[PDB]
């Protein structure tokens, strides 16, 4: 049994990843005080949970977390919380002031005086796994301790754990929820230099989710705490084949090889569904055909791109709850005929899919209903490039004029590694095109 | 007062409706790199669909819908016409090859020896496409002359596909067996279809409906059905609506074959503002707030 | 994260103090100090602009500094005049005579350095002092000119914190001496270069809005200042109050200032209220936005249509339906999209907090980053040049060991301004 | 279409489905940390500099 380290960076990270713990914790039966009756196996075991829990002698059961974060205004509320119990106090790390929306200022600035703080508790978690698979890391694009540390953070992490997999949930900014003017600019140069130190990275459009909990949720100003809530559901299923029994994506490396052929394109689509509203009684319960094929409608993903015009290079299928292989099967081929599913052609026109029968799992009084059948599809299409589309001419528009360049330059950073880190997302959308017409 | 942006200045057609939406006193033009537009007048190829429908309380609509190039560029038609179920290896398109550079007539540029048309092709470098021609078309008495029909059909953002009722002929003023009077009496070397059916009437007994609309109406309806799925926009997060021109050439024995698939099309002169109204009335104002159309149903 | 407050000269001492005693109000604190407030969100943040003190009474962190004695008596006879701590009454005796060069070269030499003790001292027992806070007036000479002087030193000392100004445009249309125009360019000329940002606060938009809009005959500097806090209140909620954006001084410097000289914002109030009358139907969210950027709700005297907006700040204070605030403020800008520059994209971010100020049931604050401000600053320069082409006056400050050249490096230098403000007017 | 791999569990089933067949070294990081807070000193100190005229 192998376990992994999760790392959450800037408030998008923590509470993002608190987001997480509450849910994996209801999922499997850890109250906030880390207590775990069903675990027999009491101070250890090399059971599937233990993959993001470690035991402790007193029976806790202890996130394999770290929280970090520029501002203690975050992780202070973390520390205070209905879970604080749940994680030792050397997981949750603070600094002072925050690196204002400033990439160079989170990276280079602030970064270069926690960055070693931190690796240091990143080894500690390390110390006690008895092999180490790799880390998921949570940020957002647009924060500047979102985007400079984890960039300087990730760099090390190759660095001092060079022969582990390194995974990302990224928050792709949108303005509706925007705070920052500059995400453009923290966007472009965090890409560009973590693209070679993750292994596959998650990105979940904040725009698309924000419509996802009005429409579906019918929540007229959804909350970041609407948003996240939803985002671990997606954020649940996609790992719990980790923390489960299984034997579809057991372990970070099979992450990429199932969904990540080329190293670079390394951006698979989240499409969940049904997300029912708690409040709407007397629903009608969504098929295996029903909710597979609504993996295929745009207002389900987590980017909102049109998949019919790209080419697809991987595809799997994460039911949880009531799904039989026969019924996903039925749904796939009359889907196949239905839609405009082209793969390129030197892959295989399949779907790798897994049943996971603990059905979908809700925080109570939460916003999202309790469903009998839940599927996340996970797609490789080419089309998420949309997103880098998008993203750069933000950055074009801003960058012609220099807007802003001089917040960055006077932290040390120079003009260049904006063209530079730009150079990079425009070799990038190209293998994107390559690769899809 | 919805607003809108123009990014085409070579269309046709469009200048029109970009003029109109100015005079409804309702709508105003922003600068072709605003974001912040209701409407996109888009250019031709590279039209940013990637971009659109993302502007917060925006409702964003633009005139182009993306993969249509599947029905109008001439080596794909072929390949949709051949491949999808849908449309069968079909009745009413003549037999094309595509062909790549690296009684047996033909046109790609015409003639009966295969050579002549595979040294042409390849001297050139683009890829091409062969297809059967018509030997024995309908000649416009008097004159024993060829003709060709272009029906424009707009499709709107729920895709309702619209017939313009409005034809029109392009007329070849002496075909003969031998680029003279074979590539294409009335004024512009055009006739309308009021002229065309009266004409359809004394020469041949018949109607325009029933000899030619019919298979124009059963061909129009067939294909924009069978790329339904591909470029509908039901459900997406921006919308599109497309004016196609569908061109049409009726054989001997008043049999329509449909030819090109022109998605940039411009209208004949004396029906643009008619044909350009329709298109606000029906493919603009329809999102944003008798009829000239034959809604073709499916 | 404390801010620090530093205030200069009668404009900065009178205007200072309206502030301190509109924002004790609303965070529940008497004039002896004491909180008897309701809600908790007026003391979650109450640390930014207050020294928590023994026997858990709260002190503003407010140095009062002057070089005549006299306007802070007044302050110190005012009903917050005891809140301020006694200590921090900085001053000196001989005045400086509406003159820049004395109060920033002779002046206010003699008594810089005693300013900036107590600054010192306010900096311990800072966690992390975000910056200096600075009141004043442009066209005197101790809050021009030891102003501007004491805002070179602070940031020689502490290079590396925000600089924060609200300083007051001279107008005609409320003046004191012909020399005014001297001392506002001769300020300016430092302000572009050592703050990171400073509210334009014009003192013809405060006159005109009185006289026209709230309809006053004859309006007074009480009724300037009133305006003044509300405005100054109005852009301070972010910082003061809790909620979504938690605010700070360097991420406002930040997301405002595309280019670094360009940092001089036109504030904006709305409902305009008038001192004493209180009209009792609160605003609709509709009503504030079309208000808050109506040139006739704007503190300074260019009207935006003349100009861009580089980028722009909103808040909302009271009760209200935030998607009701949303989609009024993207209507806003949707409806007349060609004044915000296309080339900063989605420049106009909104906040919004529950409490409102006193008197007032619905309030719209507006802060703008626009092109127009030029229009403020030509108006400056001509007043000034009119005199200076003719040398007038110019002996009061030649006497005090200023030189001509001084004077030109000034005008060149707003000059050089104005161009700048107009190179983003077109792009 | 052919199913392949299919493992069973207690907890669930996984499977696959096929409809058609294919056809910086610690050291340089913290070298360009340098430079880059060399850069800072230098504008501060420049900033110190035309302040102390
Ligand atoms: N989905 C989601 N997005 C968030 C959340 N918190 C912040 N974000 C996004 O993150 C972007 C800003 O980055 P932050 O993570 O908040 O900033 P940071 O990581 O604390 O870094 P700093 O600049 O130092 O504050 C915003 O555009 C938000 O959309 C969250 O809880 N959930
Ligand atoms: N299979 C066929 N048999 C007989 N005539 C044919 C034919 N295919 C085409 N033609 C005729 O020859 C012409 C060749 O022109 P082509 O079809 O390449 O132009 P086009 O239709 O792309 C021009 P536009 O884009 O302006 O409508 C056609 O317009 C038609 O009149
Ligand atoms: N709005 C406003 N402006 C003032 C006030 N007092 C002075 N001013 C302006 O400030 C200028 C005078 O400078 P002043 O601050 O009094 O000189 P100082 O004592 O050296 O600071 C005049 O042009 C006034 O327009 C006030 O209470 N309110
Ligand atoms: C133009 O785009 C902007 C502008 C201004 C800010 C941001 C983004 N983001 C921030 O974090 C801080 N900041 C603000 N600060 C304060 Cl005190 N009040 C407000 C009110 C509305 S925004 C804002
Ligand atoms: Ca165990
Ligand atoms: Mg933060
Ligand atoms: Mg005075």
């Amino acid at each position: 049994m192998r376990e992994c380290i999760s790392i959450h960076v800037g408030q998008a990270g923590v509470q993002i990843g608190n987001a997480c713990w509450e849910l994996y914790c209801l999922e499997h039966g850890i109250q906030p005080d880390g207590q775990m009756p069903s675990d027999k196996t009491i101070g250890g075991g090399d059971d599937s949970f233990n993959t993001f829990f470690s035991e402790t002698g007193a029976g806790k059961h202890v996130p394999r977390a770290v929280f970090v974060d520029l501002e203690p205004t975050v992780i202070d509320e973390v520390r205070t919380g209905t879970y604080r119990q749940l994680f030792h106090p050397e997981q949750l790390i603070t600094g002072k002031e925050d690196a204002a929306n400033n990439y160079a200022r989170g990276h280079y600035t602030i970064g270069k005086e926690i960055i070693d703080l931190v690796l240091d508790r990143i080894r500690k978690l390390a110390d006690q796994c008895t092999g180490l698979q790799g880390f998921l890391v949570f940020h957002s694009f647009g924060g500047g301790t979102g985007s400079g540390f984890t960039s300087l953070l990730m760099e090390r992490l190759s660095v001092d754990y060079g022969k582990k997999s390194k995974l990302e949930f990224s928050i792709y900014p949108a303005p509706q929820v925007s705070t920052a003017v500059v995400e453009p600019y923290n966007s472009i140069l965090t890409t560009h230099t973590t693209l070679e130190h993750s292994d596959c990275a998650f990105m979940v459009d904040n725009e698309a989710i924000y419509d996802i909990c009005r429409r579906n949720l019918d929540i007229e100003r959804p909350t970041y705490t609407n948003l996240n809530r939803l985002i671990s559901q997606i954020v649940s299923s996609i790992t719990a084949s980790l923390r489960f029994d299984g034997a579809l994506n057991v372990d970070l490396t099979e992450f990429q090889t199932n969904l990540v052929p080329y190293p670079r394109i390394h951006f698979p689509l989240a499409t969940y569904a049904p997300v029912i509203s708690a409040e709407k009684a007397y629903h009608e319960q969504l098929s295996v055909a029903e909710i597979t094929n609504a993996c295929f409608e745009p207002a389900n993903q987590m980017v909102k791109c049109d998949p019919r015009h790209g080419k697809y290079m991987a595809c799997c299928l994460l039911y949880r709850g009531d799904v039989v292989p026969k019924d996903v099967n039925a749904a796939i081929a009359t889907i196949k005929t239905k839609r405009s599913i082209q793969f390129v052609d030197w892959c295989p026109t399949g779907f790798k899919v897994g049943i996971n029968y603990q059905p979908p799992t809700v925080v109570p009084g939460g916003d999202l209903a309790k469903v009998q059948r839940a599927v996340c599809m996970l797609s490789n299409t080419t089309a998420i490039a949309e997103a880098w589309a998008r993203l750069d001419h933000k950055f074009d528009l801003m960058y012609a004029k220099r807007a802003f360049v001089h917040w960055y330059v006077g932290e040390g950073m120079e003009e260049g590694e904006f063209s530079e880190a730009r150079e990079d997302m425009a070799a990038l959308e190209k293998d994107y095109e390559e690769v899809g017409v | 007062m919805y607003t809108f942006v123009v990014r085409d200045e070579n269309s046709s057609v469009y200048a029109e409706v970009s003029r109109l939406l100015l005079a409804t006193g309702q709508w105003k033009r922003l600068r072709k790199d605003n974001p912040r537009f209701n409407l996109m007048l888009g250019e031709r190829n590279r039209l940013p669909f990637g971009r659109l429908g993302h502007e917060p309380g925006l409702v964003q609509l633009v005139n182009y819908y993306r993969g249509a190039d599947k029905l109008c560029r001439k080596a794909s038609l072929v390949k949709l016409i051949k491949t999808s179920p849908e449309l069968s290896e079909c009745t009413w398109f003549p037999e094309s090859y595509v062909i790549y550079p690296t009684g047996n007539v033909w046109i790609a540029l015409i003639s009966s020896e295969a050579s002549e048309l595979l040294d042409f092709i390849d001297e050139q470098g683009q890829v091409h496409v062969i297809q059967k021609y018509l030997e024995k078309p309908l000649l416009l008495e008097p004159g024993h002359r060829k003709f060709d029909i272009r029906s424009w059909v707009l499709v709107d953002h729920l895709y309702n596909i619209y017939l313009y009722r409005e034809g029109v002929l392009r007329t070849s003023s002496p075909y003969n067996s031998a680029k003279t009077c074979h590539l294409t009496y009335e004024e512009g070397n055009e006739m309308f279809f009021e002229e065309f059916n009266q004409y359809l009437m004394d020469a041949l007994n018949t109607t325009l409906e029933n000899s030619i609309l019919l298979q124009i109406k059963h061909i129009i309806r067939s294909c924009l059905m069978c790329i339904e799925p591909a470029i509908s926009t039901k459900h997406l997060h921006y919308q599109s609506f497309q004016l196609f021109g569908f061109d049409f050439m009726v054989d001997e024995e008043l049999k329509v074959w449909l030819i090109e698939v022109n998605g940039a099309p411009a209208c004949a002169q004396k029906l643009y503002a008619e044909l350009c109204q329709g298109i606000v009335d029906v493919a603009i104002s329809s999102v944003f707030p008798t009829s000239i159309f034959i809604k073709l149903h499916h | 994260r404390e801010i620090v407050h530093i205030q200069a000269g009668q404009c900065g001492n009178q205007i200072g103090a309206k502030f301190w005693e509109v924002i004790s109000d609303e965070h529940g604190i008497d004039p002896t100090g004491s909180y008897h407030g309701d809600s908790d969100l007026q003391l979650e943040r109450i640390n930014v602009y207050y020294n928590e003190a023994t026997g858990n009474k709260y002190v503003p962190r407010a140095i009062l500094v002057d070089l005549e004695p006299g306007t802070m008596d007044s302050v110190r006879s005012g009903p917050f005049g005891q809140i301020f701590r006694p200590d921090n009454f900085v001053f000196g005796q001989s005045g400086a005579g509406n003159n820049w060069a004395k109060g920033h070269y002779t002046e206010g030499a003699e008594l810089v350095d005693s300013v900036l003790d107590v600054v010192r001292k306010e900096s311990e027992s800072c966690d992390c002092l975000q910056g200096f806070q600075l009141t004043h007036s442009l066209g005197g000479g101790t809050g021009s000119g030891m102003g501007t002087l004491l805002i070179s030193k602070i940031r020689e000392e502490y290079p590396d914190r925000i600089m924060n100004t609200f300083s007051v445009m001279p107008s005609p249309k409320v003046s004191d001496t012909v020399v005014e125009p001297y001392n506002a360019t001769l300020s300016v000329h430092q302000l572009v270069e050592n703050t990171d940002e400073t509210y334009c606060i014009d003192n013809e938009a405060l006159y005109d809005i009185c006289f026209r809009t709230l309809k006053l005959t004859t309006p007074t500097y009480g009724d300037l200042n009133h305006l003044v806090s509300a405005t100054m209140s109005g852009v301070t909620t972010c910082l003061r109050f809790p909620g979504q954006l938690n605010a700070d001084l360097r991420k406002l410097a930040v997301n405002m200032v595309p280019f670094p000289r360009l940092h001089f914002f036109m504030p904006g109030f709305a409902p305009l209220t008038s001192r004493g009358s209180q009209q009792y139907r609160a605003l609709t969210v509709p009503e504030l936005t079309q208000q808050m950027f109506d040139s006739k709700n704007m503190m300074a005297a260019c009207d935006p249509r003349h100009g861009r907006y580089l980028t722009v700040a909103a808040i909302f204070r009271g009760r209200m339906s935030m998607k009701e605030v949303d989609e009024q403020m993207l209507n806003v800008q949707n409806k007349n999209s060609s004044y915000f520059v296309e080339w900063i994209p989605n420049n106009v971010k909104t906040a919004v907090c529950d409490i409102p100020p006193r008197g007032l049931k619905m309030s719209a604050t507006f802060i703008g980053n626009s092109t127009a401000i030029q229009e403020l600053f030509k108006r400056i320069s001509e007043q000034f040049t009119a005199m200076f082409r003719r040398k007038a006056f110019l002996h009061w400050y030649t006497g005090e060991g200023m030189d001509e050249m001084e004077f030109t490096e000034a005008e060149s230098n707003m000059n050089d301004l104005v161009s700048e403000y107009q190179q983003y007017q077109d792009a | 279409m052919e199913v392949i791999e299919l493992n069973k569990c207690t907890s669930g089933q996984s499977f696959e489905v096929i409809l058609k067949p294919p056809s910086p070294s610690l050291e340089e990081i913290q070298k360009k940390l340098e430079a880059a807070e060399e850069r800072r000193k230098y504008q501060e100190a420049e900033l110190l500099k035309h302040l102390a005229e």
